[PDB]
Formats: C-alpha cells, sequence, structure tokens
RNA sequence: AAUAGGGUGAAGCCAGAGGAAACUCUGGUGGAGGCUCGUAGCGGUUCUGACGUGCAAAUCGAUCGUCGAAUUUGGGUAUAGG
RNA sequence: UAACGAGAUUCCCACUGUCCCUAUCUACUAUCUAGCGAAACCACAGCCAAGGGAACGGGCUUGGCAGAAUCAGCGGGGAAAG
RNA sequence: AUAACUGGCUUGUGGCAGUCAAGCGUUCAUAGCGACAUUGCUUUUUGAUUCUUCGAUGUCGGCUCUUCCUAUCAUACCGAAGCAGAAUUCGGUAAGCGUUGGAUUGUUCACCCACUAAUAGGGAACGUGAGCUGGGUUUAGACCGUCGUGAGACAGGUUAGUUUUACCCUACUGAUGAAUGUUAUCGCAAUAGUAAUUGAACUUAGUACGAGAGGAACCGUUCAUUCAGAUAAUUGGUUUUUGCGGCUGUCUGAUCAGGCAACGCCGCGAAGCUACCAUCUGCUGGAUUAUGGCUGAACGCCUCUAAGUCAGAAUCCAUGCUAGAACG
C-alpha cells in the first residue's frame, strides 16, 4: 500500500544482511524479493522499504532454517532521493516480519530509511530515528 | 531447436541503420501540421547547445508524494539568439508528393550567412548573391512576379532562417540556414508574414513559450568504430574464451546460409540522427537580463552561466531556453527545436513551472560556490588581493 | 532549498551536492565532495587538515 | 666437478632441583635427519594462458614440485635389433 | 592408520569483476605510411526463395531481382582447409 | 556394395485432433466428460530401410545470439457454464508482446526451493566447436568388480588425458567513391525497417452480488517491472593530468633540486569516458478479426446476411521515428 519511488538496489539474491530487531535473528539471508519480474541472468535485489524472503543463517535454532518475509530497513549502497540527496547508511539491516508487514520483534536498533518508514506503517511504529 | 531461455532482444529494429549522420544539422523531418484558424507564426527554431545545470523545484503533482515538495532536476541550457529570416520558399501538392515551387530570397544577406555556401571564403571573390542583388532595381517586378507564383500555387509555405552565429563563443563564422515552416493563416497570409520579415530578426519568446513540450532535433556523440558488446548491450562473454570475449557468440543458423540483418555487429557508433519530443521549458531567459539566474526566491543578481564559463562552450549571453533533462547531441551542436505535434493534456505537461533555484557553481570541478562575491565572502582576503 | 553544511571540512553544500552519511550511532554527516569524503573515513582530523574551517578556526587565521 | 640464506633441534655432554631407593624434573650445550621454508640447479602441476604457416618439428610467460641426497652433471667405458 | 601428497571429492571462515553488469586506464599489435615481402588454398567461379535432382544447388527450371572501383571488421555459407 | 550423425520415403510406436453416442454428470447423452468402435493429422519420440556421404559434412550437453511455427502459459477483445459475487473450467480472433533466480546431476530429461501476469510446447544439418567450453562419451596410463587358463572383454563403476588455420569469395555490420556541364545551399519521399511492455498501490468500495462466508469492475491518480533511444547537471567508477602531496631503497659530497625501482608504492585527483550504480524521453488517427447488433428477404413468420449497414482486439495501414534510391 504505497508507491515509492526506484532506489538503488543494494542486496542481489544471497546477501547476508543485519538483523535489527529484537527478534532473536542476527543474520538476514536474502533468497528472493517479492515483485521480482524475469530477465535472463538477472538476480533479484532488493533496496531499502522491500518485502523479502529470507532465512536466518544465524540466530535462535527455532528461528533457523525456515523461509520468512523479511523488509529492508537500511543499506549501504548510495540512493538518490527525489530532492536530489544522495544517502546511504552504514550497514545493510532488516526485520522479520508477516506477509501482512507486520513485525515479529518489538523493537528496531538503529537508524531506518524514509522509504521503509513511509510504507510499512507497523515498521514505523517500532522504529526510533528516521532518516 | 529452440532457445533454451527466453531473452528480450538487443537493441532496436526502428533505428537502423546505426550509421552517421548525412548532415550534421539536424532536419526537422515532419512539422507540425497547419491549422487555418490560429495566427501566423513560426514552428521551429534553431539554437546551439551551451551545457546542463541543475535547479530546485516545488512539485505541483496532486497525488504524488512528493507534492509541495522541493525536487533537484537536471536541466539543458541552449544558447539562442534570434535567427534572420532571409527567403521564403513555396511547396506544391504532386501525385508525387510536395514539390518546390520557387525560392525568393531577401535583397541583403549577411556575410555570416553568405559563408554558409562557399568552402573556401578566404580564397573567393565574394560573388554569392550579388546579381540577384541587382534583381531589386528600382522595381523587383520579379521578386513581386515570384511571390505571387507562391500565393496563387503553394499550399505548404516554408520560410528560410539563419542562426546568428557570430554572438555565439563558437569560432565557427558559417551561419546555420533552415527551412522552418509556417503555419497559421492563409497562404496569402504566410507570404506577406515572411515578406514583412525579410531581413528581421525573430527572437525565441515570439516562438516558444515557458511550460511548453517542445522537441528536440540533433545528432548525438559520436563514438566511432564500436564492437557489438557496447554498441548494443550484449552480454561479455566467460572470461575463458578464446580469442575473446566482447563478441557474440552465435551470429547465425545453418539456414539461412547468409547472416542476417538483425544479428548485432560491431560498426559506427553514435553520430545519430535522433528526435526527442516532450522537453518541458523551465526557463526562456532574456540576453538583456542581468539576472538570467535569479529566481523570485533567490533574488542574487545572476546570470545563468556557472563561474568559469560553461567548460568548453563559454558564456551564454544571449537569449537561451533551459530545458527539463538531457538533450541529443555534444556541447556547440547546432540543436533544432520544433514545436510538440500533438496536444498534450496531462498533468505533467500542463504544469506552471516556478523555479526555486539554478545553479551557477563550476562546472569545472567540485564548485562550493555561487558568486564569486559568495567566494570572497567565505575565504576572506587572500594574497594575491594586495 | 536550504545550504547544509559540510560535517568534515565546513564548506557550503548546495541542493543536490555531496552525500549523506548516517552512522550506526544515527548521527548524520555531511560531505559536500569525496574529498572530504574520503578524508572522513580515512579518519583524518580535520583538525589537523590545514584548509578546513576547524582548522582554521583552531588556529585562529583570519 | 657443483649445490645462497634461514627454521626445527636427535644422540652425547655440563650444571641445578626433588627422592629412602628405583629414579624423576628443570636450564644450557650440542648439531642429527633419504627433516623443513626457500635461491642457483633439476623437473614440468595449472592457466586446459601465449603461439599454434610459431622464436621453437615442443618454445615463451606466470604459477608450481624438489633443492644435501635413491641429488645434479662433464668426459672415458660397456651392453646392438627378436 | 599419525605424518606426508602440484592425487579425487564435500562443507565452513577470509577473499575477491567468477557473477548481478558492466565501465575505465596503460604498453604492444591491429590501423596508415617508406623499405622488405611469404604461405595454405584454387574444375570454373561466387546474390536469394521454391521446385525437381545421387532424396539439403553458385550453376538447371520458375520467380525475386540486378550499376563501376572499393576500405576496416566479421565469422552464416563455400556440406571451407588440414 | 555396409553399420554408428544429419537428411529422404514410411508413421507401426510416440504426440495431437475428429465422427457415432452406451453411460457419468441431484434430473439430463453432448456445461464438462465420454466406453465399444471408427476417420485423420504431425514429424517435436522411437522404430523400419540403407538412397547420399568412409581420398572425413568435427559425433553430447551447456554458454552466447537471431529468427520462425502455433497445437496460446500470460497479456487485448469476446462467446459458453452444473457462470449469484470472487475464483475456475470450455471455447473464438489472435504469435503483436513476454515466458525467470537457484540447490543436486556432464546430462537432454528430472526433481524440489522461490519469485512472477506467466514461469507454453517446438523448428532452423536433433540451429549454433576456423563462436567458446570440454564436465560426458570414445585412443593410448591406472584401479576395482564379474567373466576368461590366458592374452584380454564389459554397451559396468572410477581417476588423468594437445580442441589447429581466414589474409580469399559471398553474406552481414559500418566507411569512401567515377560518371551522369561544374560547384554550392536547401529540400521532396519511392522503398526498407520500426517499439514499446506488464504489474502494483490509492479511489471507485467493503460498494455491486450474496442468507452469510466472502467480494469485484469501468473513468481517474501515483508509481514500478522488462525493453528502447539519448545524456553527464548531480553521485559513483576509472587516472600517464604521472596534476599536487606523502613514503621506502639507492645514486648525484651535503642542502635545494632531481634520476632509477621493466609507469616503485600510497591519498586526493580535475578533464574525458561511463552506470537502472546516475538522470531524461518513449505519439494519435483510420480500417478490420472474433463477437454483439440494425434494416431485411429467401421461406407472407423468423432471421446480424443473401443485397446494404453499425460498433469492435495487444491485429493491420497510416501519423510519428531511422535510412534516403550512391543509375528517383
Ligand atoms: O590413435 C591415434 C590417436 C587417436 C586420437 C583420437 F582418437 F582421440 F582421435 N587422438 C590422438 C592424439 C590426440 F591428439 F591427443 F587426440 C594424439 C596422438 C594419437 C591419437 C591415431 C593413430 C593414427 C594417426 C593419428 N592418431
Amino acid at each position: 500500500s504505497g508507491n515509492k519511488f526506484r532506489m538503488s538496489l543494494a542486496l542481489p539474491v544471497g546477501a547476508v544482511m543485519n538483523c535489527a530487531d529484537n527478534s532473536g535473528a542476527r543474520n538476514l539471508y536474502v533468497l528472493a524479493v517479492k515483485g521480482t519480474g524475469a530477465r535472463l541472468n538477472r538476480l533479484p535485489a532488493a533496496a531499502a522499504g522491500d518485502m523479502v524472503m529470507a532465512t536466518v543463517k544465524k540466530g535462535k535454532p527455532e528461528l533457523r532454517k525456515k523461509v520468512m518475509p523479511a523488509i529492508v530497513i537500511r543499506q549501504s549502497k548510495p540512493w538518490r532521493r527525489r530532492d536530489g540527496v544522495y544517502l546511504y547508511f552504514e550497514d545493510n539491516a532488516g526485520v522479520i516480519v508477516n506477509p501482512k508487514g507486520e513485525m515479529k520483534g518489538s523493537a528496531i536498533t538503529g537508524p531506518v530509511a524514509k522509504e521503509c518508514a513511509d510504507l510499512w506503517p507497523r515498521i514505523a511504529s517500532n522504529s526510533g530515528v528516521v532518516v | 531447436s529452440h532457445r533454451k531461455y527466453e531473452a528480450p532482444r538487443h537493441g532496436s529494429l526502428g533505428f537502423l541503420p546505426r550509421k552517421r549522420a548525412a548532415k550534421q544539422r539536424g532536419r526537422v523531418k515532419s512539422f507540425p501540421k497547419d491549422v487555418k484558424s490560429k495566427p501566423v507564426a513560426l514552428t521551429a527554431f534553431l539554437g546551439y547547445k551551451a551545457g546542463m545545470t541543475t535547479i530546485v523545484r516545488d512539485l505541483d503533482r496532486p497525488g504524488s508524494k512528493m507534492h509541495k515538495r522541493e525536487v533537484v532536476e537536471a536541466a539543458t541550457v541552449v544558447d539562442t539568439p534570434p535567427m534572420v529570416v532571409v527567403g521564403v520558399v513555396g511547396y506544391v501538392e504532386t501525385p508525387r508528393g510536395l514539390r518546390s515551387l520557387t525560392t525568393v530570397w531577401a535583397e541583403h544577406l549577411s556575410e555570416e550567412v553568405r559563408r554558409r555556401f562557399y568552402k573556401n571564403w578566404y580564397k573567393s571573390k565574394k560573388k554569392a548573391f550579388t546579381k540577384y542583388s541587382g534583381k531589386y532595381a528600382t522595381d523587383a517586378k520579379q521578386v513581386e512576379t515570384e511571390l505571387a507564383r507562391i500565393k496563387k500555387y503553394a499550399s505548404v509555405v516554408r520560410v528560410l532562417a539563419h542562426t546568428q552565429i557570430k554572438k555565439t563563443p563558437l569560432s565557427q563564422k558559417k551561419a546555420h540556414l533552415a527551412e522552418i515552416q509556417i503555419n497559421g493563416g492563409s497562404v496569402s497570409d504566410k507570404v506577406d508574414w515572411a515578406k514583412e520579415h525579410f531581413e528581421k530578426e525573430v527572437s525565441v519568446d515570439s516562438v516558444f513559450e515557458q511550460d511548453e513540450m517542445i522537441d528536440v532535433i540533433a545528432v548525438t556523440k559520436g563514438h566511432g568504430f564500436e564492437g557489438v558488446t557496447h554498441r548494443w548491450g550484449t552480454k561479455k562473454l566467460p572470461r575463458k574464451t578464446h580469442r575473446g570475449l566482447r563478441k557474440v557468440a552465435c551470429i547465425g543458423a545453418w539456414h539461412p546460409a547468409n547472416v542476417n540483418w538483425t544479428v548485432a555487429r560491431a560498426g559506427q557508433n553514435g553520430y545519430h540522427h535522433r528526435t526527442s519530443i516532450n522537453h518541458k521549458v523551465y526557463r526562456v531567459g532574456k540576453g538583456t537580463d542581468e539576472a538570467n539566474g535569479a529566481t523570485e526566491f533567490d533574488r542574487t543578481k545572476k546570470t545563468i552561466n556557472p563561474m568559469g564559463g560553461f567548460v568548453r562552450y563559454g558564456n551564454v549571453n544571449n537569449d537561451f531556453v533551459l530545458l527539463k533533462g538531457s538533450i541529443p547531441g555534444v556541447k556547440k551542436r547546432v540543436v533544432t527545436l520544433r514545436k510538440s505535434l500533438y496536444v498534450d493534456t496531462s498533468r505533467r505537461a500542463v504544469e506552471k513551472v516556478n523555479l526555486k533555484w539554478i545553479d551557477t557553481a563550476s562546472r569545472f570541478g567540485k564548485g562550493r560556490f555561487q558568486t564569486p562575491a559568495e567566494k570572497h565572502a567565505f575565504m576572506g582576503t587572500l594574497k594575491k588581493d594586495l | 532549498m536550504k545550504i547544509e553544511v559540510d560535517s568534515f571540512s565546513g564548506s557550503k553544500i548546495y541542493p543536490g551536492r555531496g552525500t549523506l552519511f548516517v552512522r550506526g550511532d544515527s548521527k548524520i554527516f555531511r560531505f559536500q565532495s569525496s574529498k572530504s569524503a574520503s578524508l572522513f573515513q580515512q579518519r583524518k582530523n580535520p583538525r589537523r587538515i590545514s584548509w578546513t574551517v576547524l582548522y582554521r578556526r583552531h588556529h585562529k587565521k583570519g
């Protein structure tokens, strides 16, 4: 439920990002991106605010070895906003959510991109600093 | 056998052959269709690509997430001093297409446009248009007869106009002469307008208004002979391939026992004629205005020129057109600006543009000042300042 | 449009110029160019970089 | 006839400590080995690199095995077509 | 089965243009010039579609067509060469 | 004269499609199916044959790339339902447009994970090796198992095993060019090509429909996917600007200033080039197919059809875009 402008993709399939919520996961390994069309040889890739299918590579055993949706909340690849600003974060991080976009954890450590907070109200609720 | 997997074709078959343009001046392939009820007006203009800049603008697009919020946008500056009208051509409708009936010229042509007709001007006797200038002897009935022929038989009337390239920083002395179709009014009205404008200047403000969507006709940047990988965007072959990898691996099946015209091949890249449409006019600047780059929010008395001049162009001391985005061609290229061929009622086409700020920092580096006065205020006194 | 200030060198940042850096501790740094951006990621001290505003105010120049 | 420079640190030997004894422990010294890192040398793993009417009827480049012995090599000499 | 292995294989950390997806730069070629100057190969030669045909034609039949001389590339064909 | 590829005749077998209509489908042969029979098509399977090639047509698969077929997976417009809505199934015009990222396997095939509007099937010497690669097979080394007295065999497993040449003709891609009195400028447009594509969110609307459960759509708005053509504002990349600075070894007696390290190394680095790693742009008219209609006979009624005629698809032809006939 939203229309965010195109952003430079930061996380191809196979990328491992940080897990920024208290859900108990420490890694989030991207294996697919929601909304990725067809193009030969092109890897699906995610930007901040994208829903992702991910596994927990490092974390609690009951969180490990499962496919689960996740949302990227910050990215280290610089991207341009429509106001001309190129910005980037120190790392790539995401949070575990439902298919509906509702978090599993209850807090987020670190800043959150405004594209993601503007696009996912629950992450905005559980988010602190939003840049 | 079929392809194992599908993929779209690399490149467009509608821009073949990828050869050099026959002329460097882009030619208007089609002019806007004539409506008699409109007033008599020009439909195109010739300018010179000066450079690119940056603006800040408040967006007026309801329903957008950037509505009423500032956007930073690339813009192009086109140096456009007024063109001089020197002639008029009549075209006749024939079962084989349009046919030029007669060309009538003005009595006096400037040296810059008369150099157009010479390859070695300095070695010439400069005889161009001298007998024709004598044709105006004390009654000009030959000229009146040709004009009457145009009124009687022509269905399409085009004027001949040339740029005043001496007002630009270019070292070229030849003017650029082009046919610009006249739209509006009857054929007699068009011929009268052309005659009354012989040897007269026509400014940009009489052809283009602000917020218009216009087309740009130009010859793109040349790249010379190019391989398939960059000419057509084909996939590079694996690293361990013998005899090289910037190739197309299979250029055809066994049958047809020929290479097809649709296979990507190495060849000349760039320097193509392109027509790019729907570029919005953010500003029609005036050359006499000393605050070209100033807006209603940035009251700095400031021209459009960056610090140190446009890189590899110079300063824009004339009237100019500020277009949104990028247009084909390189710096100093002559560009033909054409009015739109259709009526666009989309919100992007009908939006009224009010500029917030225009970038005039140096384009020759990471410029960080908008004005020498600002530079002096920031840095204070230097050693060279006594 | 408003003019920002380079966090490293103190130079004026005009719309679209330079980059925005968000540190892990949620602090926001603005660099007018890749020169000061590179010196910042190289951990240089602007008080010890002779052309920055911080150096010039520390040394009472101009 | 030839084979840089290092590492490791075997027997043997000196001193000290513990023990009733049988014996044990510690610090040096010493300089062994078809030991080891690595040059010249000898070889020829991979790039399935270059070249492939070649510089060359087997070479060139990087990478690599080994490098004090079952080592490398000159000359003399012996073995000759079922 | 400790040690050893330019032996075959699986996984993990580090690492990276292997890849997403490409871009840019350097020297030597290629290129153009003066001088020098080969070889493979060669029935005759050299534009296509269908037909029939030793059952996949450059030549035949029926059509499409067809305008000197050429340069750099290229690898579809000559069921190319060896 | 004769096997192992391609190709040719054939089409048993493989694949696909019809006709009849006993039955299934609460009733009800034909919404959707359809036994017993029976008529065909195809050459994407495998056989059969041995016509071409043994003074050699490089024999698997993958990568790359173009194009074609339609027996249509999606997208456009529609007809039918055991179609209330949503979903789904059957079908028509339709190949314009797309049809993916991966784990295992040398694999074709397969099988899962996941995204997606969809993850359709095929052809072009089972397309494509002077395009690559060489994992497999199928030379020579070696091991095992079974077989053999043995040398050795295995269509069984395993490991290592040189992939040569274009400078000719044509064809493709680009580039000049004699002569059509000379030269110069501005044009016309025959013909050839052609380009855009799909999705999501908001609104409509928790509305129509429905007992409820559930639950649409047109007009519109904002964005995005795949593709295309440009461009260098900005940001990023690149650095022989060897531009500025720094550092090591050595050499010029020291200093200054320099040489060399087969660009000595490092930071920044303008300019140029360049990236869905950046930004911009991608048109509107007519004629139709299926289909639904109007008037209207044949056949005093009826009937979209016979004459005439209306609307109407991602279709076609134009508009627009690219080239400009080097004998217009
Ligand atoms: O049996 C020899 C041989 C065969 C083959 C193969 F079967 F693979 F093609 N390859 C050979 C090779 C090869 F190049 F490694 F393939 C080298 C030497 C002899 C070979 C023959 C003997 C006649 C002369 C040519 N080589």
